[PDB]
């Protein structure tokens, strides 16, 4: 028998129904000191085997399908095209007659729409407003298909095919905005057609385009309360701005003298606005608000009289 | 007024139409457009207007002097988009050429799209004259036409929806003053405005840690309270009562 | 219930001038430099409809515009229920007044507070109302400067 390093991952790869999709074995860079090449020089195979969702038993990966709908290639296993019927949990497992390794992952195939709608999780992708061209590129097309290839590339905004915008052009696996606007934001849906051996095959992508504050407005952070116009006669909220960005770690925090309720609102570009409420000798202490992100440190002191 | 330089196409537009030149319903057209032609055209509708045409002779230097320019395009970091003058009267196809003080825009940096023209990473060393080139094509022939404007290159500075500092939303205060603040971003705004109503209508020095364009209308009535801020994007009122 | 008044010079994203002539029409076209174009007083109001995103617990609301040349001051942009044309007309009704939205640093756009769901755009060197679309929204978008 064989070691078995449980289960890469808890997420299931998502791949759209009818569309050839290839899937790495994680055992290289995940639990291995190896890398593919190395391994296939140390004289050594690497074998598939698979349990459908709606089984209990494992069956070895059938090699045999018409049209090679389900091939090895290196550390990769190819699916053309991928089938409804393949979700299921997929194990990989090196072997020779001296040692073995074994490692098991889940596969999900996804159905879609005629408008893309489907239960697929799409990434992110932050554009800064105003702030120069920017151009996205249809994910996940590398290794496909060969450079000789000239594949048709349509992108979609929603259910519309995409010929051009006034400020949105698509140029092959590119899709450029001219002046980026909240106006621009949607999901982008690139569909890429190719042949091959005979076989006319697609892919579909859907990326979330989502617009945020460019880094040119980005500013340190401001307080609007506590200001010196609001006296506390006798609980005090201290209300912080924060310009949009990308990879910073906003704070706002109380002290009393030095030391010790959080909510958070969003612009439509994200930038943030985090309000901390805190509530005899109290009333002699000096309360102060604080603040920071990248671009500075801001400090404020509550009037309690 | 309309105006053209000579061996290039000239199609003008006037506010059942009666007026080498041609005239295809509405419109009059010079194809080419030659000097002796400028001159004042009638149009008929079955009602009647008049413009002034005048062709030139091609500047003799590259600098083009205003008076055959289109409106400036008062741009900024945040609109750095140039339009084409008057193409769109012209059967014209992509793509269109652009210049900048004579000078062909040839890179990823200058991307014609449509009629208009995007720089990217916009800077104040890109202002100047633009001139568009395009052509436009009539029964096997095509006629070029090129049209001129300046264009300018402030840096802007970005705007929010207004939030009022002071008074707090929930507020009640016991000779009397109460000051209405607000903040509306950091930069050049076109309105921003911080006011007083009382009973719904209209009435008739120390800032905090903000770097951030605040405006602040002290209401004080020697002897329903509502502290209005608005911009473009709208307005938001906290009210006060005593 | 008037909140502020100021005159502007309204553009298009095309950067075109709108022009009111006199014997009054609405005209759309480039014109050359340094050529003063007309202005026109814009009146603010609060509008009903909320500020889209004002933010978690503000009660934002948008504005709401009526539009008159500087030149005579008793006339409005006026927005034909059945006709979708934009004209001017000779105490306004709420065919006059358009709720406006904040579209980019420089551009906005006026909703026909009559009909909703329709703005103010420009249609063969005219004024018209029609929708919002992705790849015309620029026929919605109008530039204002002092
Ligand atoms: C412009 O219209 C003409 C017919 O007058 C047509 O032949 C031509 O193809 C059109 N323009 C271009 C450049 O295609």
């Amino acid at each position: 028998r064989c070691d078995d390093w449980g289960l890469d991952t808890m997420r299931q790869i998502q791949v759209f129904e009818d569309e050839p999709a290839r899937i790495k074995c994680p055992l290289f860079e995940h639990f291995l000191k190896y890398n593919y090449s190395t391994a296939h020089s140390s004289g050594l195979t690497l074998i598939w085997y698979w349990t459908r969702q709606d089984r209990d038993l494992e069956e070895p990966i059938n090699f045999r399908l018409p049209e090679n709908r389900i091939s090895k290639e290196k550390d990769v296993l190819w699916f053309r095209p991928t089938l409804l019927q393949d979700t299921g949990q997929y194990t990989c497992m090196l072997r020779n007659t001296t040692y073995c390794s074994k490692v098991a992952f889940p596969l999900e195939v996804v159905q879609k729409d005629s408008c893309f709608n489907s239960a697929m999780r799409f990434p992110v992708h932050k554009m800064y407003i105003e702030h120069g061209i920017h151009k996205i590129t249809c994910p996940n097309v590398d290794g496909y298909f060969p450079s000789s290839v000239k594949p048709s590339v349509t992108w979609y905004k929603g259910c519309t095919e995409i010929v051009d915008f006034h400020n949105v052009l698509p140029e092959g696996m590119q899709l450029s905005f001219f002046i980026p606007l909240v106006s621009n934001n949607g999901q982008y849906t690139c569909v890429v057609t190719y042949p091959e051996n005979g076989r006319l095959f697609h892919l579909t992508r859907t990326v979330t385009v989502k617009v945020v504050g460019s880094p040119k407005d980005a500013l340190p952070p401001q307080i609007y309360s506590p200001n010196d116009r609001v006296v506390y006669e006798k609980v005090i909220p201290c209300k912080v701005y924060f310009s949009f960005i990308m990879d910073s770690h906003n704070e706002v925090w109380w002290t009393i003298d030095g030391k010790k309720n959080e909510s958070v609102s969003y612009s439509s570009t994200e930038d943030e606005t985090r309000t901390q409420i805190l509530s005899p000798e109290d009333l002699r202490r000096n309360y102060v608000c604080h603040a920071r992100n990248t671009k500075g440190e801001a400090e404020q002191a509550a009037k309690v009289k | 007024s309309s105006w053209g330089l000579e061996n290039e196409a000239l199609i003008v537009r006037c506010p059942p139409v009666e007026w080498r030149i041609f005239v295809s319903r509405d419109r009059l057209k010079f194809l080419p457009a030659r000097v002796e032609d400028s001159g004042i055209y009638a149009c008929v509708i079955r009602k009647t207007g008049y413009l002034n045409v005048t062709i030139h002779k091609k500047p003799p230097s590259c600098n083009i002097p205003d008076y055959l320019m289109y409106s400036t395009v008062r741009g900024s970091d945040k609109n750095f988009k140039i339009t084409c003058p008057t193409i769109d009267l012209y059967n014209w196809t992509a793509p269109v050429q652009w210049f900048k003080n004579c000078k062909a825009l040839q890179e990823p940096r200058f991307r014609a799209h449509r009629s208009y023209l995007f720089i990217d990473n916009v800077t104040h060393d890109d202002e100047g004259d633009y001139t568009c080139q395009f052509t436009h094509a009539e029964n096997g022939t095509n006629y070029i036409v090129t049209a001129t404007r300046s264009f300018t290159v402030e840096e802007k500075g970005f705007s929010m929806f207004p939030v009022i500092t002071n008074p707090p939303y929930n507020h009640t205060m016991e000779p009397a003053s109460i000051a209405c603040s607000a903040c509306f971003g950091k930069g050049s705004h076109f309105l921003a405005d911080v006011l007083w109503q009382i009973n719904k209508t209209v009435v008739g020095n120390e800032s905090s840690s903000n770097d951030m364009d605040c405006l602040t209308s002290v209401l004080r009535i020697t002897g329903e309270y509502d502290c209005l801020a608005l911009n473009l994007h709208g307005m938001i009122r906290h009210t006060i009562r005593l | 219930s008037l909140l502020t008044q100021s005159p502007a010079s309204l553009s298009t994203y095309n950067d075109q001038s709108v022009s009111f002539v006199l014997e009054y029409v609405i005209n759309v076209d480039d014109s050359g430099k340094d050529q003063e174009q007309d202005q026109v007083l814009l009146r603010y109001y609060e509008s009903p409809s909320p500020a889209s995103q004002s933010g978690d617990g503000v009660d934002g609301k948008k504005l709401m515009v009526n539009m008159s040349p500087i030149k005579d001051t008793d006339i409005w942009l006026h927005a034909n229920d059945k006709d979708y044309s934009v004209e001017l007309q000779r105490s306004p009704p709420e065919q006059a007044f358009f709720v406006l939205h904040k579209k980019s640093s420089d551009f906005v756009s006026f909703e026909s507070k009559n009909l909703p769901g329709t703005y103010i755009g420009v249609k063969d060197n005219q004024l018209a109302l029609v929708e919002e679309k992705d790849e015309s929204s620029n026929n919605i978008m109008f530039k204002l400067s002092k």
